[PDB]
């Protein structure tokens, strides 16, 4: 989440001398694609902040060892519906200024995956 | 090698009628029209070699005299109501290292494709007719 926008320095330079540069491009692209997290993409004059990889087509002609790739991204634009005085706080206060979050209901009396018995310290008390 | 021909232009036979009248110059020009084996290159590096089915189809270009019976024969073939099939051979007699020898080029299943370009010039006449037949398969041997 600290490196949310930019996946490259999260995945990192491959660092192994065996993998050529096309290795690095393919494995980074697959990591970004399977990551299913939006990335930031820079066209000249703009570094758009939340692009989601929509389509990545690498092609390898039989007359050039390079890889010709077309990648369509789509921005994930999302605004704030609710009153938030603080735009983007630190992690140290991000939960602190959070408004009262809501989770749905559930029937704890009808759970099995954790139906631990009553603690021996409680049956008496 | 040491190759001495005779009868400078090769003897051409079609439909049992041997061309006794050829123009001076490029009388017979047997051009193969398509490449023999087409090949393809793979990503990894191998190559796929494959013979063209057009590998044999040749065009024999014939320069006959402007009205000599060879021109009459080829013109009659041109003017036929249905395309006439030619099946002949170019035979050339020659000697190699002093030994007499013959080179045979059989031409199979041809028809007149490009008709002659008839020109009658005053300053410098060009009394030639160039009939181009396109044989399905031409095989040379010797």
């Amino acid at each position: 989440e600290r490196l949310a926008g930019k996946p490259y320095e999260f995945f990192g330079n491959s660092g192994n001398s065996a993998k050529t540069e096309q290795e690095k491009f393919i494995d980074f692209m697959e990591a970004l694609y399977f990551s299913r997290r939006p990335t930031e993409v820079s066209v000249n004059f703009r570094d758009y902040k939340n692009m989601a990889l929509v389509s990545f087509i690498p092609v390898r002609d039989n007359n050039t060892k390079d890889t010709r790739f077309t990648a369509d991204f789509q921005q994930i634009n999302y605004s704030t519906l609710v009153y938030t005085p603080v735009s983007s706080p630190s992690k140290s206060v991000s939960g602190k200024v959070s408004d009262a979050s809501n989770k749905g209901g559930q029937n704890p009396e009808s759970n099995e995956t954790g139906e631990r018995s009553l603690l021996s310290s409680l049956v008496g008390g | 090698s040491v190759i001495v021909y005779r009868n400078n232009q090769s003897t051409l036979t079609l439909n049992g009628y041997t061309f006794q009248h050829l123009y001076q110059g490029a009388a017979l020009v047997l051009t193969p029209v398509n490449a023999k084996t087409a090949r393809t290159n793979s990503i990894n590096g191998g190559v796929s070699i494959s013979g063209r089915v057009d590998g044999g189809v040749h065009t024999l270009a014939i320069m006959v005299q402007k009205h000599s019976p060879d021109d009459k024969f080829l013109n009659d073939a041109k003017n036929s109501q249905e395309p006439v099939v030619f099946d002949g051979s170019m035979k050339r007699a020659y000697t190699e290292s002093g030994t007499l020898k013959k080179a045979t080029t059989t031409l199979e299943t041809g028809s007149i494709t490009t008709q002659p370009t008839k020109t009658d010039n005053n300053q410098d006449p060009d009394d030639s007719r160039t009939y181009v037949i396109e044989f399905r398969n031409s095989v040379e041997t010797f």
